[PDB]
């Protein structure tokens, strides 16, 4: 998968890259467990 | 090879003799800070041994 | 209609349905070139506008009054205004031109001012005098665009035609309105329609070249032209940005209020803040949520050193709790009529109770909604208003606290009651650690300051050569010379060798004028300083710099947004952190002797003392003056070098100034007047004022505020600010940071008390401090809100240019420079990206020809704007919208955009039938060559390296008047034996070790070349050389090539592999930059991939450079990539010595550097200049440090491979290797990824050697 | 309030912006401190009506 | 990193920091407020009963 | 300055560069001694200064006493590990002494 | 977020990199420890709470 | 690394065997400027053990 | 202030004067500090009045 001389650039692979950098971004710990608004109990 | 060896070593000798000044700071004055602010929380500690 | 028909191909070409090709761009050309205005207006008529973009329009417009109850002569004879609004209301009114306009030859409808007006106005006539002024001023406040409106409208038509845009990366269509619900274009049409009327031209007026021609209309205007550019500057923004339609309407109504008003520039001054009060100054006071950034201030705080935490959670505790500004928006808007505009902006901003996308978003386009234009008014109010003002000391300082003179000045005493001690002890010590250096008694530093006034532009040397003439010293005439004597070179060149005290009177002279206009705001005036007034104010300069250079947070920028500091902005703006704006208003004005330059002067010339007893300086001698401060003995005291410039710039402080006025635009209002404001035109205004500023702002912090108050919650908080940690002042701007207490932000009337204590405490030195406390952080024209910025696009007219005079325009291809500057103006506010470089394309497209009889056409390839920096939307057949506007320009994108589709052009090559027989690395088999030969590639590549001015060079001159010139420049700049034998010894040691290594090396004999070539080519260009610059291009365009530059072949021999993508730098719900928000999809992910650069630019760049600073003429970046190919094709040590004892460097430290560099180890930015790399401007503003350095990986990911073997001599390839897959990774759209070498075709070997053949072979 | 008088007047009295000498806001903690109001009534009443 | 990257001010003095620092913490009363909030919390659970 | 002018001692323009422009190294290595000594000590003729009014303060040490100014000490007190700072207590050493 | 606006111990990530600056390494290895240590100390997202 | 350990035992040998005369200088000549110069100073010396 | 200490000798019974808050030392001061040592010996000579 993109090893060879041949590189052509193309929209599927820069859809490739965005899943790749989204996936990375949403595995991380802090992302997982965060919010802007504050619940009624938190609120509590 | 034998460089990497000595570059190894010396990152290692780096590495230990690094000046931070965080375990100092974890030892003597963190515990001040945390008891200092306990009691003003909503949410009292709770702990088990 | 007619838009289909004439561009068939070239809307799909442009709109990514077809490929782009260079002969659809030709025949585009062609309809551009052979349209008209009147098809332009009728093509207008065509577009089936909606009820939305409906607008009642005021009649009022069309009817004016006469210019005659406008003007009046004073008693000295002058064309003055008359002030009936208030006392700034001198620009220029609204009122009829269609009776002075005169009926001009095949040209019937359009007409220019009658010749008879100014034949009686030559004649002494009131009435002409003033006709003539008000023509003249209407003509150049018309005259303040770029190129006539009608290209621009006819390029945003053709650019709109294609219709919505498929996004690569959100796959889904756009949704920006179309043109039937563009208001500003409705009105434009409508206004220009009405003008017009049953007469058939419908254009309101002619740019000509250098003049307009206005039409012959009875309802003509002289607000007309200004508005229309308002209206087309708000038409292309909402086009090209998405903005909303509804604010559109709110600036078009402003817009056309002040075309009512009696003056457009006047009501435009007085309403400019409607928008920045109601949006920004008024925001989050019901917050509820969102995101905001954490940043860290690290030690040393002068260092400015930002590292970023991460995201903080808001909450309703931060909301907005600084005072309110409803009551004086309300009467603000009740008193110009925009009452329901104003309370339109209140009840949208109200509805906004989360910091977001959305909210970051409204308020930038609230900020593009101002209208902004140059400002115009006659330079004899211009000068009579801004030089009148004087300072108000409420509370002087004692008359007993002087002691006698001293040459001329006086020493003010320790006991003295006023706060003027604690300033006069800063420059005391300030001026004592700065004679205490060696490096200040350097010749070569003082040569270097000398040589720092001196340049290409104008002095005023008129006056000085009268008054040389009245104390009948003769200058020489340098008859013969084609060369302006309208330079300080010049005057260097006539003062050569002229003693000091046959030139001390010159101090004393006249000065000149210079203005110019600027946007929402009103004319700067610049006072120009000639050689002697110039030299003799080093000593202050100096002091001024030291001053800010350890005593405070002093900062230093110029025009480009880059060079400023977004991570101090940010951290000050960022929550609970708060920021409060400081500027003193009419700072020259203030700055005067009866205060500071007392002060400072005597606090100078006591400090210099010691240092530099009996030695002089700048080439001017020591000297001996009296002595009277002591009681009941006089005697006399001898001076220094710096004490007898400071004595003789002391009368020179103490008496004023004077300024000639001459005024084009008004016959007879030709003046001298006597003003007290401090120049403009110097070289130290700005130094010292930020000395100053950051000196009283202490004495407030340190004694003044605590002795004046008493409130326990505002002494804690004086206390707690401090000047070193917590002030950043510039000039006449500052920037106060208070920081969060444990309990949250600190209280805001605390805060207000203190100031008005700032105000009370600024008044009694006379200083006119306006304060802003409003919760948004505003510096160096920068906004920041909750750490997010907002980029001001008013601020940046698209079809807005400077003139302020009656000078012409420039050839044709000047204007190719200016559009493209226009287009990276848009990439750095940050528009919509696929609509803005289609609008690009098609504005150059319309741009790009011109003729010539020689009945000539000249034409620009497409290919001359990609190098330029035009990024690419479809070509050989590849995916629409695959390249990003980061692409470097020249060299480095060409290679990074061919080398991401190389595979694929061989293809097409091949099937189009360019098929050849040998085994290329690069194409294969494939008529590379032929293929671009055709397709004009080279011929646009070529064509792109070649100057876009006329060269005034070449010029007839005697042999004996250049060697003249020449020797008078060179003993001008050899003021020194010691200089002189350096530079000797240098080239003794140059021709003997280096030779024909480098065939130009800079030396410091050679910068008199430079000079004259500057005077030379800063003069006019005539028929001729355009004639020699035009044939230029046509033999580029016509003559044929084989290959590109070496440089370009050697780089296309390196390819790549992208595996894999980085990881996320920022958080992906932080909004730190409006208007690059998810909906702008390509510049959004870029930067979340990088990462912006949260480092000053200039302090980082500032150790890539071995020197430091050199004279003016000579290049640093020249110096050390001269010394850096030295060491590269292998020259010796000497080489090196004789090279830096040429630049002025004394033997022993210029060896041991020879020594240092040989093998020394510099960065990747320092080593690239040997092969004329450098980082690209639109990189300023990402983190490309963090890409350099662990991103690209010289290691194929595999293993290892024979082939990318780099030796171990040729070490500096890697900061190549470096440049070229950074340039590709960021060319290429999406996210950034992980880039590892694949494989060079020869091996490094064969590269490191076409490269020092490269090097060995520039300079010839 | 009375305390605040004082030292307005004192300010005034020297014409200075403040004055050097302060009858309030001083280190002393006179919470407890009390001076005679219209308020209270010779009974020990309110004087609400 | 923060293990590896510590660092204090120049020049410190804790007692003094800690006494510019801690001030403005403990003016609150929120501490106050939640012992009458737990009073009647434990009045409604023996009520309710 | 009087010492200056009836003094015969003078600066060696290149002395230490001639002698440390031959000391055997390899190009492959990221540390050059020279090359950091050199660039520690940049000489300059300006330099006999200094050493002039050293040599004037030993006449008055009833009133006056001379010191190294404490910008020449490494800024965090500096490590073994580090050339540059054997450099600085190299030239420290030489230094204190006078 | 008490603690850090209270606390005087600051992060300063530089320390790591002038340390390492100093070690000693040949340029043609394939393995650079203090490179590899550099890149693998930035953390992801760039976090530090 | 062998290599830089050699350089540096070099360079340190070339800095003990440096052809300086200013030692030489401080030990037999210095000290006869002084006493010349030193009757005729406005200031005379003034001196502790 | 000192004619006002010197009138209020006389007034001992009614009203006491005392050393305003605010020239004490920042934060309780530093003996490492010479700012600090300068209000020492300000208070110091001040008090007994």
């Amino acid at each position: 998968h993109g090893l060879h001389g041949n590189m052509t650039l193309t929209s599927s692979d820069i859809q490739r890259h965005i899943t790749e950098f989204i996936s990375s971004w949403q595995n991380h710990p802090i992302v997982q467990v965060s919010a802007d608004v504050e619940n009624k109990k938190t609120a509590q | 090879t034998q460089s990497l060896v000595s570059s190894m070593r010396g990152t290692l000798d780096k590495l230990k003799l690094i000046k931070s000044m965080t375990p100092m700071y974890l030892q003597q004055l963190a515990p001040v800070e945390l008891a200092v602010i306990a009691p003003m929380l909503p949410f009292p500690p709770f702990q088990v041994p | 209609s007619m838009i289909l028909t004439q561009f068939g191909p070239f809307i799909e070409s442009i709109s990514g349905i077809t490929d782009q090709s260079n002969d659809v761009f030709e025949d585009a050309a062609k309809a551009f070139s052979m349209f008209t205005r009147s098809d332009v207006y009728k093509a207008l008529d065509e577009i089936p506008f909606s009820d939305d973009a409906m607008l009642p329009i005021p009649p009022t417009i069309y009817t004016k009054p006469s210019h005659d109850s406008y003007y009046y002569i004073d008693a000295l004879n002058r064309v003055r205004r008359k002030t009936y609004q208030g006392p700034d209301d001198v620009y220029v009114p609204n009122c009829s031109i269609v009776e002075l306009l005169e009926p001009h030859e095949t040209l019937t409808s359009y007409g220019r001012l009658s010749e008879a007006i100014e034949n009686r106005a030559k004649d002494g006539d009131s009435q002409a005098r003033i006709a003539t002024t008000y023509g003249r001023i209407a003509e150049s406040q018309a005259r303040q665009i770029k190129a006539p409106l009608e290209k621009f409208v006819l390029a945003l038509l053709v650019a709109e035609a294609g219709g919505s845009l498929y996004d690569p990366v959100l796959q889904k269509y756009d949704e920006i309105p179309d043109l039937s619900h563009n208001c500003p274009l409705w009105c434009f049409r409508e206004i220009c329609r009405h003008i017009s009327g049953p007469l058939p031209d419908r254009a309101p007026y002619l740019y000509l070249s250098a003049g307009v021609f206005w039409l012959m209309s009875p309802r003509m205007t002289s607000a007309i032209p200004p508005l229309l550019s308002d209206l087309v500057n708000l038409a292309i923004l909402q086009q090209t940005a998405g903005l909303d339609p509804s604010l559109v309407k709110l600036g078009v109504q402003i817009c056309l209020h002040a075309a009512a008003s009696s003056s457009y520039a006047w009501f435009i001054l007085k309403t400019k803040s409607i928008f920045p009060q109601n949006t920004l100054h008024s925001m989050y006071e019901s917050l509820e949520g969102g995101y905001c950034p954490n940043l860290e201030w690290l030690e040393p705080r002068s260092d400015y050193k930002f590292m970023y935490m991460g995201v903080m959670p808001l909450s309703a505790k931060y909301a907005r709790s600084a005072p309110s500004n409803d009551k004086k928006a309300r009467e603000l808007g009740e008193k110009y009529g925009l009452s329901s505009v104003v309370g339109e902006l209140r009840k949208r901003t109200k509805t906004y109770v989360k910091h977001d996308f959305a909210s970051v978003r409204y308020i930038r386009d609230a900020m593009a909604c101002t209208s902004g234009i140059f400002l115009v008014r006659t330079p004899t109010e211009t000068v009579l208003q801004e030089y009148t003002q004087s300072p108000e000391i409420k509370v002087p300082i004692p008359q007993k606290d002087w002691t006698g003179p001293i040459g001329e000045i006086r020493i003010l005493k320790d006991t003295t009651s006023s706060i003027a001690r604690y300033l006069y002890r800063t420059w005391y010590l300030a001026a004592a650690r700065m004679a205490a250096q060696p490096r200040t008694w350097d010749p070569l530093f003082q040569a270097i300051m000398r040589s720092q006034y001196v340049t290409a532009r104008g002095g005023s040397g008129a006056a000085l050569r009268e008054s040389l003439y009245a104390i009948n010293v003769s200058l020489p005439d340098f008859k013969g010379l084609p060369v302006k004597a309208a330079t300080k070179i010049f005057q260097a060149a006539q003062l050569a060798n002229l003693p000091f005290s046959h030139t001390s009177v010159a101090i004393l002279a006249d000065t000149s004028m210079g203005l110019r206009n600027q946007v929402q705001r009103r004319p700067r005036s610049i006072m120009p300083l000639n050689v002697p007034q110039q030299q003799v104010s080093a000593p202050h300069t100096l002091t001024a710099d030291y001053i800010n250079y350890h005593m405070n947070l002093s900062t230093t920028s110029g025009s480009a947004v880059i060079e400023k500091v977004i991570p101090l902005g940010v951290y000050a703006s960022s929550p609970p952190n708060q920021s409060i704006n400081i500027d003193i208003s009419a700072c020259d004005a203030s700055i005067t002797w009866d205060f500071f330059l007392s002060v400072i002067m005597a606090a100078i010339h006591e400090g210099v003392a010691s240092s530099s007893i009996g030695k002089p300086f700048m080439g001017v001698p020591a000297s001996i003056v009296n002595d009277e401060s002591v009681v009941g003995v006089r005697a006399a005291r001898p001076i220094s070098g710096m004490q007898n410039m400071i004595q003789h710039l002391s009368k020179l402080y103490k008496r004023g100034f004077s300024y000639r006025v001459n005024d084009s635009f008004s016959p007879g209002n030709d003046f001298t007047h006597m003003t007290t404001t401090f120049p403009s035109g110097s070289t130290a205004t700005s130094t010292e004022h930020t000395a100053n500023n950051s000196t009283m702002m202490e004495t407030f912090l340190t004694v003044w505020g605590p002795e004046h108050t008493d409130d326990p919650d505002v002494l804690r908080l004086m206390k707690s600010l401090t000047i070193q940690r917590n002030y950043v002042c510039q000039g006449d701007d500052g920037l106060m940071i208070i920081d969060g207490t444990t309990a949250g932000k600190v209280n805001s009337e605390t805060i207000q008390k203190m100031l008005e204590l700032i105000s009370k405490y600024g008044e009694e030195f006379g200083w006119k401090y306006d304060i802003a406390y409003d919760g948004t952080a505003e510096y160096l024209k920068l906004y920041f809100i909750f750490g997010c910025r907002i980029p001001n696009l008013s601020r940046h007219p698209i079809v807005g240019k400077e003139r302020a005079n009656s000078s012409a325009e420039e050839p044709w291809p000047a204007i190719l420079d200016q559009i493209m500057g226009v287009f990276f103006n848009g990439v750095h506010d940050g528009l919509q990206w696929q609509r803005w470089i289609r609008y690009s394309w098609a504005l150059c497209c319309a741009f790009s020809r011109q003729r010539t009889m020689i009945v000539g056409y000249l034409q620009y390839p497409m290919w001359s704007f990609v190098y330029w920096g035009l990024p690419l939307v479809k070509a050989f057949g590849s995916d629409p919208w695959i390249f990003s506007w980061y692409m470097p320009t020249g060299d480095l994108g060409m290679y990074s955009w061919i080398s991401l589709i190389r595979p694929l052009m061989t293809r097409w090559m091949v099937a189009n039938g360019y098929v050849t027989d040998r085994c290329s690395p690069v194409f294969g088999n494939a008529d590379y060559r032929r293929c671009f030969n055709e397709l004009k590639l080279y011929q646009g590549y070529y064509m792109a390296q070649l100057p876009r001015n006329p060269k005034k060079s070449g010029r007839a001159a005697p042999r004996e008047v250049r060697e003249q010139f020449t020797q008078a420049l060179s003993d001008y700049l050899m003021q020194n034996p010691e200089l002189k034998s350096r530079v000797l010894r240098g080239r003794s040691e140059w021709e003997k070790y280096g030779a024909g290594i480098i065939h130009n090396p800079p030396s410091l004999f050679d910068v008199p070349h430079k000079w004259y070539q500057g005077a030379q080519e800063a003069a006019i260009a005539t028929r001729e050389e355009l004639a020699e610059m035009d044939e230029t291009l046509m033999r580029a365009r016509r003559h044929s090539y084989s290959s590109f530059s070496k440089l370009l072949e050697a780089y296309l021999l390196v390819k790549w592999r992208m595996c894999e993508a980085r990881e996320p730098s920022v958080d992906l719900r932080l909004p730190l930059c409006a208007g690059i928000d998810p909906l702008n999809s390509d510049p959004f992910l870029k930067m979340v991939s990088v990462g912006p650069m949260l480092q000053s630019t200039r302090k980082y760049f500032a150790q890539t450079l071995f020197m430091a600073k050199t004279v003016s003429g000579l290049d640093v970046n020249a110096i050390d990539s001269a010394l850096l190919r030295l060491r590269t094709l292998g020259a010796d040590k000497k080489a090196l010595t004789a090279q830096l004892l040429m630049v002025g460097l004394q033997e022993s430290e210029a060896d041991a550097l020879a020594g240092k560099i040989m093998l020394q180890d510099v960065n990747t930015v320092q080593l690239a200049r040997v092969v004329n790399l450098a980082v690209p401007d639109t990189w300023m503003s990402l983190d490309f440090d963090s890409m350099f350095k662990h991103h690209v990986k010289l290691l194929p990911k595999d293993g290892r491979h024979l082939n990318t073997d780099i030796p171990p001599r040729m070490g500096w390839l890697r900061a190549i290797l470096r440049f070229l897959g950074a340039g590709m990774v960021m060319t290429a759209t999406g996210v950034a990824v992980d880039i590892y070498l694949e494989d060079i075709h020869g091996g490094g070997r064969s590269l490191g050697q076409r490269f020092m053949t490269w090097m060995r072979q520039e300079g010839r | 309030d009375e305390a605040d008088e004082a030292t307005k007047k004192q300010a005034k009295d020297t014409d200075k912006s403040k004055a050097q000498v302060t009858y309030s806001d001083t280190g002393i903690n006179n919470a407890n401190e009390l001076s005679r109001s219209g308020n209270v009534d010779n009974e020990g009443g309110s004087n609400q009506k | 990193v923060a293990l590896l990257s510590g660092k204090y001010p120049p020049d410190l003095v804790t007692n003094v920091w800690y006494a510019d620092a801690i001030y403005p913490m403990y003016a609150d009363t929120e501490v106050f407020s939640n012992l009458q909030r737990d009073m009647i919390t434990c009045e409604a659970v023996q009520t309710l009963v | 300055v009087l010492l200056q002018r009836i003094s015969p001692l003078q600066i060696d323009p290149t002395i230490i560069s001639n002698t440390m422009s031959t000391v055997s190294e390899s190009t492959t290595q990221t540390l050059s001694p020279a090359s950091s000594i050199l660039g520690k000590l940049r000489p300059s003729n300006s330099d006999f200064s200094s050493f002039r009014v050293a040599l004037a303060g030993w006449l008055y040490n009833g009133v006056v006493t001379t010191v190294i100014d404490d910008s020449s000490y490494p800024k965090d007190g500096g490590s073994v590990t580090s050339l540059e700072n054997l450099w600085d207590f190299f030239i420290l050493a030489l230094a204190l002494p006078l």
